[PDB]
């Protein structure tokens, strides 16, 4: 298919293109006056920064190097009330994103500590065995 | 709307069909479209043209082989190339607005793509066995056999007899020729009835007067 | 591009019943979906446009619903005149953003079950000119009947398996009935070899047998 | 048993966002300066099945970026250029009487002055033809019209001002959504959405009254007035067909050169070869009538269909909007388009030659801090273009839904950018996301 082709399908189907989607995060600036060239430079910086922020989070979460990961963090069901198959099989991921959008910072803090800092503590205990 | 240009053509032929508007013109803006339908099958969209600027849209199987054109304020054409037997169909033109279906259609023109040569029909009378007693009701008819291409038109008494008339759908035989029958129910008081059998592809029109016994 | 799936492929409804015909789009077309009626031998006729707007002069028993991806044509109180094939049509193009009428659904045939009517049965021996051509067509007609019939051909009491072509008119718009032409085609020498030509038309519990002898006609 | 929310990456997400646009082009011209990076001939549009997206015209800031990007270019092209401030010396003048067509009388003046040689200690008599538009009387002798305003400059005539398409590309991690729907209202959702990482070129070309060389409407003439009830708003009009226009500068222009300092050539207008004639533009009369009929049909969509529609002579105000203007052929022109609007519309030979004017001192945009001389261009100017739309306004205070009238108007270049940019919006890709799973993390 091509970039963003997954916008036409439900969240489960969107998984098929995830490696495609990652292709354009740094792409299109690969080949190359204050006017424009300074703008280009700003764009280059922006693309890099955003990319790094995501990578940073994944490294925190331990999900680095993967487009799919398996966190150990349970979520508070109040954030959504739909059967799991009823979510994954009938909406564009973006639509789902709008529903989740007011809980996202809760989740991120949980990922950082409720499992990853804690896991690391346990990892250290295992390291001492 | 009336389509014109259909008929029998050989595989590999090109053909141009014309759609002619009457009672209105492209001083107003429309989509004019061509739709086809093979015998016994469903409607198949070919192309539309926006009459204001001739911008055109095509089905995937049509672009590269069919061309739609606005040739005047009352005509749109469909040029067809490299025709095959599978292009045999009734071709309709239709008129639509933006987003509001197609409310006006032509009657369609029949395109037959075949290696066979045109063949006029043989017409045979259909009547009951000479023997049986004179009956009050009597159904008489015409068997129209062995023609190519479709269509034939069958009328009775030059179109002045149509009550009691049943014209059956044609049947394509294994040979690729067509047969059809038309019957009319009359009474013993009726005068003889005559079927008029026109086959425009061959420019034939045959009469056959049928009366019992 | 967008695929239009129409279901069911055929449906039977009694006069007065309700029938619902569905059309699915693989991508959303919002409300840009039209519905057509087609009688055999006629061009299609617009019924509904923009999913639910009624076209001029279309009886109120036709209605349309749906939006995005799923649509329904409902006929509420089916009549014999409604025996036809119905098509949905996509009226929007995602690529171009334009709203021309384009791809059709595969179509749904609606058969209408009316009052039972027993056929009149007619057999026609071949005119004399047929034989000289070396081919003979015997015609049997079952006129004005509902529901469907069975036609059996016999020749000197032997059932005929080959050479038979059947042609059935569309259901009558007033009383739902059919008419049937059944033809038996033989070479002229087959036909002269044998004596008794029989058309048997069966409907339900009743058969009507019409026969002739080659020599008597 | 209870579900765990877990990480996913690269899932599509769109956020409305603004980033600086990246310039690119096919393959010195002011508009590209050849500094834009050349781009691939691979407009790989991706149709987005089953999606819709809101697009709001007049909300996109790509328009604003374009509006200031071109300004920066304009100034950049002129910063290298030589100042003309020696020209504020007063001038003696006469009306030119040599082979003047009667309707050209007093259009040009022949004048002279005592301005300096390139030597610090010497001066020379100088003279040139001038348009009356570029001068004012020194008292009730003349002076340049802008000597009481920021100084006039000009050099570097070699640079071309002819438009070249300019493409803009999203920064990596961003994409440009577009709407293909031929029926699109300037605002709200569109079902036709597809995307590109970059866009097709758009010319920098400007007009003060009619759009030129714009993309044609896909189906029918269309109007985008914003909330139409507010008549302070400019009314966009987009033709779905081209209207050819031809124009000329019939005078055989000649050129003179002057030294005003070391290294400082100064252009001056040579005597015209042949009879003096007015600049003019030809359009089809018949076509103009036909396209107006298309327009009024569109106007009626917001009114009862028996309403009266009228066009009118410009209401005046500054010349830059009072008349149509363009830089075609590398030289500025203005014309009296009011004849085009001399009609009314009711329920139920083949061409026109508009008069025109030329001014060599250009005050760009709305700015008053700068001005520049336009160099003479030798020979007859010829111009051919497609008219693609109108900038219109409507008179306030109408009653009983009738006799609405319109005039050419606007002239803020921003609306020209909008005539193309309304098709697009910029969004940000947010590949990160999470969703519930039956999975729980594996043991270390
Ligand atoms: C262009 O310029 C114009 C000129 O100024 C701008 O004006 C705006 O025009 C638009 C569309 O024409 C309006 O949108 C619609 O407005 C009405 C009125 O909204 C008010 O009334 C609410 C109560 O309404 C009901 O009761 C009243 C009678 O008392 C009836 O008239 C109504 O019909 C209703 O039955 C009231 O609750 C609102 O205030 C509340 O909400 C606002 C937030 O929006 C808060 O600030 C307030 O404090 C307060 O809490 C308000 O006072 C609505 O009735 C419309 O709702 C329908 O349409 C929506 C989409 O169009 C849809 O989402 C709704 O659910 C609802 O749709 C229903 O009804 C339709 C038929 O009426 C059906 O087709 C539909 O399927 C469904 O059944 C809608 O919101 C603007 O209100 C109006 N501006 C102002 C200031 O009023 C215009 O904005 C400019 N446009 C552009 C593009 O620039
Ligand atoms: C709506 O859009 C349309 C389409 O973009 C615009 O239409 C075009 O607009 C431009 C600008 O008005 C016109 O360009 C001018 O055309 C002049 C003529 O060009 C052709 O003829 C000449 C001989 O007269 C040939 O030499 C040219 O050959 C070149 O082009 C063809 C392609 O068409 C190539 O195959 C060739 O290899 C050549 O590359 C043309 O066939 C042209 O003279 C003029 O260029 C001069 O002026 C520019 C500065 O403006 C200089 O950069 C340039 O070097 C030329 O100047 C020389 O000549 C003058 C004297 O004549 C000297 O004084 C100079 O010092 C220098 O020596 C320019 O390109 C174009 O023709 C026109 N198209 C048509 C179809 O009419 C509309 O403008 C546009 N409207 C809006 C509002 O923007
Ligand atoms: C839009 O369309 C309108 C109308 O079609 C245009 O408005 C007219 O513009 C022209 C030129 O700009 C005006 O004429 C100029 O008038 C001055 C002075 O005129 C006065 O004296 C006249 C006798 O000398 C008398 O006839 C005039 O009477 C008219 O005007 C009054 C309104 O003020 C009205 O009541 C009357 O009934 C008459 O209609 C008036 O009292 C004159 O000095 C000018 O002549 C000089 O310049 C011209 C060249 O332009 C030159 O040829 C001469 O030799 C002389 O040097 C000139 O005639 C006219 O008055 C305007 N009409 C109105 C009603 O004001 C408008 O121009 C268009 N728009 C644009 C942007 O152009
Ligand atoms: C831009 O468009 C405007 C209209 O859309 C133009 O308005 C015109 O202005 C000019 C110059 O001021 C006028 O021309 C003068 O008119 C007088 C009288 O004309 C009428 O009467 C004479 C007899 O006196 C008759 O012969 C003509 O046909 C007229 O009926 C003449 O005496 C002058 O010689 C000269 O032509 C126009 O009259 C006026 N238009 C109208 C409709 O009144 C405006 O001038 C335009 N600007 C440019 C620069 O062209
Ligand atoms: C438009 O969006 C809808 C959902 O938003 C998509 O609907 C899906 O369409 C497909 C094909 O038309 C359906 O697939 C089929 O399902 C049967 C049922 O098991 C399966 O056996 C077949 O092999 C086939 O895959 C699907 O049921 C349907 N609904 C979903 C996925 O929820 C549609 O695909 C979208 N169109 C485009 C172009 O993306
Ligand atoms: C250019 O300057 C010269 C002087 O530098 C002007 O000639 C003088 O003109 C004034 C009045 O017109 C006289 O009082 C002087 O006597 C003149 N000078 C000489 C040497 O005779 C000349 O008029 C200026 N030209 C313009 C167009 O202003
Ligand atoms: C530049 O000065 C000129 C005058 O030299 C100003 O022109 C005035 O323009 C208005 C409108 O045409 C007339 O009412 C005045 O009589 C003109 N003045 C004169 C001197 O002719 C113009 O306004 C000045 N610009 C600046 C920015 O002040
Ligand atoms: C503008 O002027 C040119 C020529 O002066 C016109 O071009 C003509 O176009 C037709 C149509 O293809 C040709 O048959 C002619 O031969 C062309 N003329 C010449 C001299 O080559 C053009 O039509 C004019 N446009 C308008 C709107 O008037
Ligand atoms: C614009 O078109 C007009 C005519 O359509 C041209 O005017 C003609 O000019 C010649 C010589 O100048 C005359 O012999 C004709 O009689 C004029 N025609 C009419 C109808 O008056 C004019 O040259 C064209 N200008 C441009 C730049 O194309
Ligand atoms: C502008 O005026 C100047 C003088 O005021 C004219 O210059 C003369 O031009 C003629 C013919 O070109 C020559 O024979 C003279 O020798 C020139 N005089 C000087 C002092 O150079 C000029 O011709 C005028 N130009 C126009 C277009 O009217
Ligand atoms: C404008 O006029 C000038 C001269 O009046 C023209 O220049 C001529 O150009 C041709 C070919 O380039 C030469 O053979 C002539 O000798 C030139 N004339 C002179 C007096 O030197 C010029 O061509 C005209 N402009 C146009 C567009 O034709
Ligand atoms: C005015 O615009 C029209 C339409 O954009 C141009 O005609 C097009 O010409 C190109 C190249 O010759 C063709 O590929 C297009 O198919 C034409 N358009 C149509 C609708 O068929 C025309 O060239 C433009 N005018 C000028 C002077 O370039
Ligand atoms: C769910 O979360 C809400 C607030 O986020 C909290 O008040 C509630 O106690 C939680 N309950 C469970 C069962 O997680
Ligand atoms: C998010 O919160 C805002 C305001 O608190 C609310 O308006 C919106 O509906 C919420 N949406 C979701 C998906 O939680
Ligand atoms: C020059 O023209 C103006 C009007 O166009 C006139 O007032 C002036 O008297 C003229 N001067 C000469 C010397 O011809
Ligand atoms: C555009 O908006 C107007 C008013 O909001 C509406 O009447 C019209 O139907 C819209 N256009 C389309 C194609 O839906
Ligand atoms: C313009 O066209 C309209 C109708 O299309 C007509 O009534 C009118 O006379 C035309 N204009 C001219 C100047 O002939
Ligand atoms: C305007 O006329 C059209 C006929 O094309 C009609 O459909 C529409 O309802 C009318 N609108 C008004 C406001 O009268
Ligand atoms: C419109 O132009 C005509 C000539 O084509 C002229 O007779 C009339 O005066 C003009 N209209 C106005 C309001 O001046």
């Amino acid at each position: 298919l091509g970039f963003l082709g997954a916008a036409g399908s439900t969240m489960g189907a969107a998984s098929m293109t995830l490696t495609v989607q990652a292709r354009n995060l740094l792409s299109g600036i690969v080949q190359q006056l204050t006017v424009w060239g300074i703008k280009q430079l700003q764009a280059r910086v922006l693309a890099v920064e955003r990319y790094l922020r995501d990578q940073q989070l994944l490294g925190i979460w331990g999900c680095s190097g993967k487009l799919i990961c398996c966190t150990n963090v349970p979520w508070n069901s109040s954030w959504s009330n739909r059967n799991l198959s009823e979510i994954w099989d009938n909406m564009t991921w973006l639509q789902w994103d709008k529903e989740i959008s007011n809980y996202t910072q809760i989740i991120y803090g949980l990922l950082e500590e409720s499992q990853n800092q804690q896991e690391k503590n346990e990892q250290d205990l295992l390291a001492l065995d | 709307l009336v389509e014109s240009g259909g008929g029998l053509v050989q595989p590999g032929a090109s053909l141009t069909l014309t759609c002619t508007a009457s009672g209105f013109s492209f001083s107003s803006d429309y989509y004019m479209c061509w739709v086809r339908q093979a015998p016994g099958k469903g409607l198949e969209w070919i192309a539309c043209i926006w009459t204001a600027n001739s911008i055109s849209y095509y089905a995937r199987w049509a672009k590269g082989r069919f061309t739609i054109s606005k040739t005047s304020s009352t005509t749109v054409t469909l040029q067809m190339t490299s025709l095959t037997a599978a292009d045999t169909a009734t071709y309709f033109c239709a008129r639509g607005g933006s987003g509001d279906g197609q409310s006006l259609w032509g009657p369609g023109t029949l395109v037959t793509v075949s290696s066979g040569q045109p063949k006029a029909p043989s017409v045979f009378p259909l009547a009951p066995c000479c023997g049986d007693t004179p009956s009050s009701t009597v159904t008489l008819g015409c068997l129209v056999k062995g023609y190519l291409p479709e269509p034939v038109t069958v009328t009775w008494n030059s179109g002045t007899l149509t009550n009691g008339v049943r014209t059956f759908p044609s049947v394509r035989q294994s040979s690729g020729l067509y047969s059809l029958s038309s019957v009319v129910s009359v009474t013993s008081s009726s005068q003889p009835v005559t079927c008029n059998v026109a086959h425009p592809a061959t420019n034939t029109k045959v009469d056959k007067t049928v009366a019992p016994s | 591009d967008i695929v239009m799936t129409q279901t069911p492929a055929s449906v039977e409804a009694a006069v007065g019943g309700t029938v619902a015909i569905k059309c699915q789009a693989s991508q959303s077309i919002r409300s840009y979906l039209a519905w057509y009626q087609q009688k055999p031998g006629q061009p299609p006729k617009l019924l509904i446009y923009e999913a639910s707007k009624l076209a001029s002069g279309v009886p109120s028993r036709f209605s349309g619903s749906g939006s995005g991806t799923q649509f329904t044509l409902t006929i509420s109180g089916v009549e014999c005149d409604d025996a036809a094939t119905y098509y949905c049509q996509r009226n929007y193009d995602s690529y171009s953003g334009a709203y021309y009428p384009n791809g059709f659904g595969g179509g749904t045939e609606v058969v209408v079950k009316g009052d039972p009517v027993a056929p009149s049965v007619l057999i026609f021996p071949p005119a004399a000119d047929q034989v000289a051509t070396g081919t003979v067509t015997i015609v049997c007609v079952a006129n004005k009947y509902f529901p469907d019939v069975t036609v059996t051909w016999e020749v000197d009491g032997t059932t005929q398996t080959t050479g038979i072509e059947n042609s059935k008119t569309p259901q009558n718009s007033a009383d739902c009935t059919y008419n049937l032409s059944s033809t038996l085609t033989l070479t002229s020498t087959q036909y002269n070899s044998h004596k008794e030509y029989t058309c048997k038309v069966t409907q339900g519990t009743t058969s009507v047998v019409q026969s002739f002898n080659r020599g008597d006609c | 048993e209870n579900l765990w929310v877990t990480v996913y990456y690269g899932v599509p997400v769109w956020k409305d966002a603004e980033t600086t646009l990246f310039c690119a082009s096919d393959a010195h011209n002011v508009w590209a300066t050849h500094a834009c990076v050349p781009t691939d001939p691979n407009p790989q549009e991706i149709h987005l099945e089953n999606v819709t997206e809101e697009f709001n015209m007049w909300k996109n800031n790509m328009v604003e970026q374009m509006h200031t990007d071109i300004i920066s270019l304009w100034d950049q092209s002129l910063k290298p250029c030589v100042k003309l401030t020696p020209l504020c010396v007063t001038l003696q003048c006469t009306n030119v009487t040599n082979n003047i067509t009667d309707d050209m009388r007093g259009e040009l003046k022949n004048c002279s002055f005592n301005m300096t040689t390139e030597l610090r200690d010497k001066k020379q008599k100088v003279y040139s033809l001038f348009y009356r538009l570029d001068v004012v009387q020194i008292n009730e002798e003349y002076r340049l019209i802008n000597c009481n305003t920021s100084a006039i400059t000009q050099a570097c005539p070699k640079v071309s001002f002819e438009p070249i398409p300019i493409h803009y590309c999203a920064p990596a991690g961003f994409a440009i959504l577009k709407c293909k729907d031929k029926k699109f209202n300037g605002t709200g959702p569109c079902p036709s959405v597809s995307t590109v990482q970059c866009t097709h070129g758009i010319k920098p070309v400007v007009s003060t009254q009619l759009l030129l060389n714009g993309s044609l409407a896909e189906e029918e003439v269309m109007i985008r007035s914003e909330n139409i009830t507010n008549n302070a708003k400019n009314i966009l009009v987009q033709f779905n067909t081209p209207v050819q226009i031809n124009c000329t500068r019939p005078n055989n222009n000649t050129r003179k050169s002057i030294r005003i300092g070391p290294g400082q050539a100064f252009y001056a207008t040579g005597d015209i070869i042949g009879d003096i004639r007015q600049a003019h533009c030809n359009v089809s009369k018949a076509t103009w009538n036909e396209t107006l009929g298309k327009v009024v049909k569109q106007l009626r969509k917001h009114f009862g269909n028996n309403t009266i529609i009228r066009f009118a002579n410009s209401s005046g105000g500054d010349l830059e909007v009072t008349t149509h203007s363009f830089n075609c052929g590398g030289e500025f022109f203005y014309c009296n388009t009011s004849g085009l609007f001399n009609s009314t519309w009711i329920s139920n030979n083949d061409s026109i030659t508009l008069p025109c004017r030329i001014k060599q001192i250009i005050n760009m945009w709305q700015r008053i801090g700068q001005a520049m001389y336009a160099p003479p261009i030798q020979g007859v100017i010829r111009c051919v273009s497609n008219i693609t739309g109108l900038i219109l306004t409507r008179d306030g205070g109408s009653t009983n839904s009738t006799t609405e009238t319109f005039r050419p108007g606007g002239g803020d270049m921003r609306d020209n950018w909008r005539s193309e940019l309304y098709k697009y919006k910029v969004v940000k890709i947010e590949p990160l996301g999470v969703a519930p799973t039956r999975c729980k993390r594996r043991v270390v």
